[PDB]
């Protein structure tokens, strides 16, 4: 198991390039490539990637071609350029997995047994996290259900090593937000959080509707986990907490009040100092 | 810009940083610190730094490449 | 202790560099012991016989030395007022006892080139191990004996 | 007589800069090099889209380092994926040395220029370009036979002094005397900035987490204590109000001290931390049951 | 800089790369022979010295 697949900025900026390379002329769906990177305790580091000629057909959803020699030869070159990278998985920008993913993943299992596919939604630019990392597991589904290939999910997180970090920071250099936050940006951080929590809760509702209307299979698992989240709610109405909330809300207001007063006396002092300044210069003009 | 400006200045005190001794002072925002490397360098003084902690033996830190009192 | 060849930038060991005991070290193997035959060193007899007990004899008839248990002292310091001829009987045990006699006078083992005399030392014993029964003679040990 | 107008730009794609910086820091103690893939869109613009590292070799950064077998094959394989670009130049790092070309580098540049009169050569110091600044100057050999005419042979234009001024740490290693710099401009476009913005982007969960109250109360108590001592000076600093040329008093006591700078500066921190924390507290009380 | 100000034993500062003189700088007094200069006048006044 891979606890995390940290996708470095360079990969998602080559995939974007890879999507543009083709889609610009050969209008096509997902662009497939290989993902190189160094291993860690359990967190797979994605540090680079390259494209692999990939052609598919909407018919039979298994007439594809992921070149072997191009994949083999490319990596033959890259291990020369840098030797800390081993093939570790593949990437496709088609937002929704295909029926061809399992079979192709079996191929990339021929180059790295613990192969993780990272879906980069190059086209969308939205709430965030444009990478979704998947593994391959074949289990008996403990709870008495057919076996199958399936793609298990692995937590994805986007990070940066020092070198790319310097390039990225300059690369934006026109839309970066101040790190301090300030009251303006902190609040926007919350209207943003509220929008997400609603958005995540709405994806949950649609699925629950789907299972409710039958259109989807009752997982029987992860379904009650959502029931776990439904019991972990706070129940604020409790009196003993209601008292304890006013105390801390009151504990803070007396600091914003002291903060407010200091900013006021300073304000008046600054007007009195200024009223003297222009007045004194007023008389001194004569 | 001001917040970026302060952040950019705050970036100057990033690590790594060579260590040198505050030999003397020439004037406001400048110094005659002498690096641990073995050579004494006429460097600049970061404003945020306090001119009251620059005692004339102070083991101050100098920017690694630009070699300025930071 | 191995002296390897490494990349000037990366500092990765590239290739082990052969020692060959340099050339100086083998030069200190002078084979022209001037023949200070004990007929040539006089008056220092009990001194002469004593070193033949701790050298020559220990090196030559070692089989009996092994059975007796009497470990033969590997070293013998030659102290005494200058002009006594310490470098002389040393040759006497050097010449009239055969051996290789790698004389490594201490004064020579002062080289401003960092890590040279020390290399000359470890090698000297290293050059010493290669050859057959010999004597590593260091005169004027004060030069490094300080 | 053709001339590289100073307006001429070497466009560096958002991909190339990260990849060129990555290669440089990859072998930072030594010097790395690779060919840059781009198009000579016209005289006044040399566009570089992708770069591919030419494997580090003992020669260093020289013509010999350019392995013809590696380059011919790599180009051939990048043509299938949809990048039929032409070799537009070469880049090599300079572990901290600066953005200049040495004698040996010049000989390389003259070789590349042999195949096309506009093969731009760049640098990329992975040790200096350690913060928001990226030290990457582009360079094209100024053929020595043009000493009769004007060096940097530019013409009608006005962006010569813009975006840079001749850097001193380079003017000494031969500039406007054998190598001239070409303005470097990055072709970042949307759909690429957005994907890079995710580098430090937080998430939905962030902004609703309430901090922790144990260290929040300690922090609130800590800052209020520190601001208190700063009020004591504010009283002494004001209640002094010494009038011996007060305008000079306000300028002989400037050390980033009591009056205001260590004053409400803390008020903003103290009041911003509480307001955000409180608003998060009340939002959670509404959203979560 | 007027060369007339560059007397022998000055402590001019030279630029980082081209080694050009660009300031005269304060004169060098050994780090130990400079702590010997009273910067803080003591607080013993004549009126405390009797007899
Ligand atoms: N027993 C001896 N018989 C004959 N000559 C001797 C005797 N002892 C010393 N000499 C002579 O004394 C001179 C000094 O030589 P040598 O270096 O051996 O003296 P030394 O006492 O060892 O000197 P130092 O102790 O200062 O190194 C030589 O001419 C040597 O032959
Ligand atoms: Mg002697
Ligand atoms: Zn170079």
């Amino acid at each position: 198991a891979v606890q995390k697949v940290v996708v470095h900025p360079l990969v998602l900026l080559s995939v974007v390039d890879h999507f543009n390379r083709i889609g610009k002329v050969g209008n096509q769906k997902r662009v497939v490539g290989v993902l190189l990177g160094s291993w860690q305790k359990k967190v797979l580091d994605v540090s680079n990637s390259f494209a692999v000629p990939f052609d598919e057909d909407d018919k039979d959803d298994s007439v594809w071609f992921l070149d072997h020699d191009y994949l083999e030869n490319m990596y033959g070159m890259f291990k020369k350029v840098n030797a800390r990278e081993r093939i570790v998985g593949w990437y496709h920008t088609g937002p929704k997995l295909h029926k061809n993913d399992i079979a192709i993943n079996e191929l990339m299992k021929r180059y790295c047994p613990n192969s993780v596919l990272v879906i980069i939604d190059v086209k969308p630019k939205d709430l965030g996290l444009p990478t979704e990392a998947y593994i391959s597991v074949e289990e008996v589904h403990d709870d008495g259900t057919p076996t199958s290939k399936t793609f298990e999910h692995v937590t994805s997180e986007i990070g940066a090593e020092e070198a790319e970090e310097v390039g990225v920071e300059h690369l934006l250099r026109d839309i970066k937000d101040t790190t301090v936050g300030t009251l303006s940006q902190r609040i926007t951080n919350q209207v943003h959080g509220l929008k997400g929590l609603n958005s995540k809760l709405l994806d949950i509702r649609s699925y629950l509707e789907k299972v409710a209307t039958g259109k989807l299979p009752i997982n029987h698992q992860i379904i009650y986990q959502l029931q776990d989240v439904f019991n972990l709610l706070p129940d604020v109405s409790l009196q003993e907490f209601v008292k304890a909330f006013y105390l801390k809300t009151n504990d803070q207001m007396v600091v914003v009040y002291l903060a407010s007063l200091i900013r006021s006396v300073v304000a008046l002092h600054n007007l009195i100092n200024n009223k003297i300044a222009n007045r004194d210069a007023e008389k001194k003009e004569g | 810009e001001f917040l970026h400006a302060q952040e950019e200045v705050k970036r100057i005190q990033s690590i790594p940083l060579v260590i040198g001794q505050f030999l003397e002072a020439v004037d406001q925002n400048t110094a005659i610190v002498g690096s641990t490397t073995g050579s004494n360098y006429y460097v600049r003084i970061l404003s945020t730094i306090d001119r009251e902690l620059l005692k004339p033996n102070a083991s101050v830190a100098l920017h690694k490449h630009s070699n300025a009192l930071v | 202790g191995d002296l390897v060849g490494v990349n000037k930038d990366s500092y990765l060991i590239l290739e082990t560099l052969p020692t060959e005991y340099d050339s100086r070290v083998k030069a200190m193997e002078v084979d022209e012991r001037p023949t200070e035959q004990y007929s040539d060193i006089g008056g220092l007899d009990k001194q002469i016989q004593e070193l033949v007990e701790a050298i020559v004899l220990p090196m030559n008839h070692k089989e009996k030395f092994e059975n007796l248990g009497i470990q033969p002292p590997k070293g013998v310091l030659m102290y005494g007022p200058p002009g006594t001829g310490k470098t002389l009987l040393a040759r006497a045990c050097a010449a009239q006892t055969k051996a290789t006699f790698l004389k490594l006078a201490g004064p020579q083992l002062v080289q401003m080139f960092i890590g040279d005399g020390a290399k000359l030392v470890r090698d000297a014993f290293a050059l010493a191990k290669e050859k057959a029964p010999s004597i590593i003679f260091i005169d004027e040990l004060d030069a490094i004996g300080t | 007589a053709p001339a590289v107008d100073t307006a001429e730009q070497v466009y560096i794609s958002s991909l190339a800069l990260l990849k060129m910086l990555k290669h440089g820091r990859a072998g930072v103690p030594m010097e790395v090099m690779g060919l840059m893939l781009g198009e000579f869109v016209d005289d006044y613009t040399v566009r570089v889209i992708d770069v591919f590292a030419m494997p580090q070799s003992g020669t260093g950064v020289s013509v010999e380092a350019v392995d013809p077998v590696f380059q011919a094959k790599m180009l051939d394989m990048l043509k299938q994926t949809g990048r039929p670009e032409m070799v537009v130049g070469w880049y090599h790092s300079h572990p901290g040395f600066g953005c200049w070309l040495s004698g040996v580098d010049i000989n390389t540049q003259q070789s590349f220029e042999a195949l096309s009169e506009r093969a731009v050569a760049v640098v990329v110091d992975p040790i200096q370009s350690v913060k928001g600044k990226v030290v990457i100057d582009a360079f094209r050999l100024i053929n020595a036979n043009m000493m009769v005419l004007g060096h940097e042979p530019r013409q009608t234009t006005s962006n010569l002094g813009h975006l840079n001024k001749p850097s001193i740490q380079a003017l000494i290693h031969g500039l406007n005397r054998h190598y001239y710099s070409i303005t470097i401009n990055y072709r970042k476009n949307e759909l690429e900035q957005k994907m890079l913005l995710n580098l430090h982007k937080k998430s939905w969960m962030e902004g609703l987490t309430l901090q922790d109250y144990s260290e929040h109360c300690k922090h609130n108590e800590s800052v209020v204590k520190e601001m208190l001592e700063l009020a004591k000076n504010y009283n002494k600093a004001v209640e002094e109000e010494d009038k011996m040329t007060p305008e000079q008093l306000a300028i002989k006591n400037v050390g980033k001290q009591d009056p205001k700078r260590h004053l409400e500066e803390h008020v903003d921190v103290l009041m911003t931390s509480n307001i955000v924390q409180c608003l998060a507290a009340m939002l959670d009380t509404v959203v979560f049951k | 800089i007027d060369i007339n100000d560059v007397t022998p034993n000055c402590r001019v500062a030279l630029r980082n790369d081209s080694y050009t003189l660009h300031k005269i700088l304060p004169n060098k007094v050994d780090p130990l022979v400079s702590l010997m200069m009273v910067e803080k006048v003591p607080d013993s006044t004549y009126e405390m010295i009797g007899g």
